[PDB]
């Protein structure tokens, strides 16, 4: 289902800006 | 013919010249700030608008709607990687352009690495990308749309096209300019929409563009020529990865690790290193500014696929034995080329499914599409020589000479871009879209190699950053030349190129050159003389006060707030339709 692939992607997606939230917060202050 | 389509093109034109006298009203032109920077008092919304129409020009509807016909969906990559790269220009690239106080990319090369020379070579290198790139797509596709919709003489209306935009170009500055794309962004998405509503209800449909397109082949299979006799399967039938904008990362025509890398770094290039779409950002007001104009650019960047790409594959349902030909004496026949007719697409829909009214607004949106991006050329040109090279050759020249200087150089390169319609024209069918993006692809990738350097490696110095640019150069040369000597032919016709020049794809060539100008960058450097540089450094990217010893990029935390989270809104809408149609 088309759907569900956009869903997974963006689901991927804020996995990884709240990966990116989380090593500037405890590797730049 | 029908007095509807004089009125409506009479309208454009009035709304055109109106918010010009608008601008030339409100903004001081006198001098080199006002004329080439528009005084860097641009809102969010001239800077979005602009850097949308500057990009969208007549190739867009023609090559990507061709494409579409040709190849199905992953044309919109092109398109929809420009999104990301959007925010790369405004939250990376156009802060350090902004405290470094440049008016040209090569002016900001000259304050980061120090010499003259990376200066003069970026931008003879760029004004060349200009004609050969950027230029040659407008034309070609001009004159498609011309030779297809209205019939008229391809050289005289290219000629009077480049003289119109000529004197829109060198009668305002980059503020009209910027104004008038406003207007032009309203009648291109508009009249393209409408079009596109018309295009749908023909096939039935969004379902019925995805249940016909993959049956749309041609009748017309067998030529009358020996040596090409019947023609194979694989060249009439539709791709059966038509609907998938991921493809096969080998066999795919368009691969999806250079689909996702190789264009990352080839619109690095267009959207974060280079004038044409640099200047829009460095007229900006504020950097918050810049950032929301940098969002409203990556929204108006989604609706290529569904105006221009899906339009061009309904083309080719409603008119396959026209637009998917393949026999080359149908297609000397349909089009004048023999090796396809894939370029008709768009201009076949226009001419047989828009009313007596609503033709006019077609013939609108494709003299906005080309005025604005041909006008955005053509200043960007003019600035890149004017603020360079004029003032290598006159360093005391003062901002009256400078501005004539620049409007001089519009005309000559108005001259040069007729003198170059022939050769441009040379290119056969769909063939130059494919060129115009390996020529970008053998260019492009050493320029982004440099800025990304430039920006994240202070320790990359003069030498590395022009050894780079030069070795760059000399492999990107070593692939285009030997490919444009063998030439393309088509999937009917092959030409006879090794499948070790032509055989990788030139968006898989363009991650190497860039990692290879990259390396030899970060070589030569490590092998000279590390160079303080005077010791500022607001020419490098940093989050700590990005400088060293107006100039200040901070913006009001609210409103930094509210661009901040609209540009992560905005990139889960990307992802989430990357997602859809991969
Ligand atoms: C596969 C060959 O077929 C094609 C490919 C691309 C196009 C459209 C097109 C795109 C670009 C810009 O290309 C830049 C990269 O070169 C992007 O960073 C930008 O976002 C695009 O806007 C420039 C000219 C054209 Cl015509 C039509 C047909
Ligand atoms: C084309 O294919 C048909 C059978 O499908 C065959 O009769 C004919 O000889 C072929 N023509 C050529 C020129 O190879
Ligand atoms: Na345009």
């Amino acid at each position: 289902q088309p759907w569900m692939q956009g869903l997974i992607a963006v689901a991927v997606f804020l996995v990884l800006v709240a990966i990116a939230f989380a090593v500037n917060h405890f590797w730049c202050q | 013919d029908n007095p509807a389509d004089i009125l409506v093109i009479a309208a454009y034109f009035l709304l055109v010249i109106g918010v010009g006298l608008w601008s030339m009203c409100r903004t001081n032109r006198g001098t080199v700030g006002g004329y080439f920077l528009a005084g860097r008092s641009m809102v969010w919304w001239p800077v979005g608008a602009s850097l949308f129409a500057s990009n969208i020009g007549s190739g867009h509807f023609v090559g990507l709607a061709g494409t579409g016909a040709a190849s199905g969906l992953a044309v919109a990559g092109f398109e929809w990687n420009a999104l990301f790269v959007v925010l790369l220009l405004g939250w990376l690239f156009a802060p350090v352009y902004l405290t470094a106080g440049v008016i040209t990319m090569p002016q900001y090369l000259r304050k980061r690495f120090g010499g003259r020379r990376i200066r003069l070579y970026l931008s003879v290198l760029s004004l060349f990308l200009y004609i050969f790139t950027k230029i040659s797509v407008d034309m070609f596709s001009g004159a498609v749309f011309i030779q297809q919709a209205l019939g008229w003489n391809i050289y005289a209306s290219v000629i009077a096209l480049l003289g119109i935009t000529m004197i829109y170009t060198v009668t305002g500055g980059l503020a009209a300019l910027m104004y008038t794309d406003t207007v032009q962004t309203f009648v291109i998405l508009g009249g393209a929409c409408i079009l596109m509503g018309y295009a749908f209800h023909e096939v039935g449909g969004y379902s019925g563009l995805f249940d016909k397109y993959l049956g749309a082949a041609t009748s017309l299979t067998v030529s009358e020529d020996p040596a090409v006799g019947n023609i194979s399967s694989f060249c009439y039938r539709p791709r059966p990865d038509s609907y998938h904008l991921l493809r096969h990362p080998v066999t795919g025509d368009l691969p999806w690790p250079a689909l996702l890398l190789g264009l990352t770094i080839v619109s690095g290039w267009y959207w974060c290193s280079d004038q044409v779409i640099v200047q829009r950002c460095l007229a900006g007001k504020s950097l918050t500014h810049i950032k929301a104009g940098c969002i409203l650019c990556g929204y108006l960047k989604l609706t290529p696929m569904f105006l221009m790409v899906m339009p061009g594959m309904i083309s080719r349902i409603l008119y396959p034995d026209e637009v998917a030909c393949v026999v080359p004496e149908v297609c000397r026949r349909v089009c004048g080329t023999e090796v396809g007719c894939s370029n008709i697409a768009y201009p076949r829909l226009v001419v047989k499914l828009m009313p007596n009214g609503l033709r006019g607004l077609m013939l609108a949106v494709m003299l906005a599409a080309l005025m604005s991006s041909l006008a955005s050329i053509f200043n960007s040109s003019s600035t890149l020589f004017t603020m360079d090279i004029y003032t290598r050759l006159r360093p005391r020249a003062g901002d009256r000479e400078l501005l004539l200087v620049g409007r001089l150089w519009v005309v000559f390169i108005v001259v040069v871009s007729v003198a170059w319609l022939p050769v441009v024209q040379a290119a056969q069918g769909g063939q130059l879209f494919d060129y115009i993006q390996a020529v970008s692809s053998y260019l492009a990738p050493p320029v982004s190699a440099v800025f990304v350097l430039a920006l994240f490696v202070p320790r990359v110095n003069e030498q590395g950053a022009f050894w780079g640019l030069i070795g760059g150069l000399l492999m990107g040369l070593a692939r285009l030349i030997p490919e444009f000597s063998f030439g393309s032919g088509s999937c009917v016709q092959p030409s006879a190129c090794p499948a070790f020049l032509c055989g990788v794809h030139y968006l898989y060539f363009a991650i190497v050159l860039f990692f290879c100008s990259g390396l030899l960058t970060l070589t030569v450097s490590l092998c000279t003389a590390p160079i303080p540089r005077k010791h500022l450094h607001r020419l490098v990217f940093s989050l700590r006060h990005s400088k060293e010893e107006l100039e200040d990029i901070s913006e009001d935390p609210s409103w930094a707030r509210v661009v901040n989270l609209n540009a992560l809104l905005m990139m889960a809408v990307a992802v989430f339709l990357w997602g859809f149609y991969a």
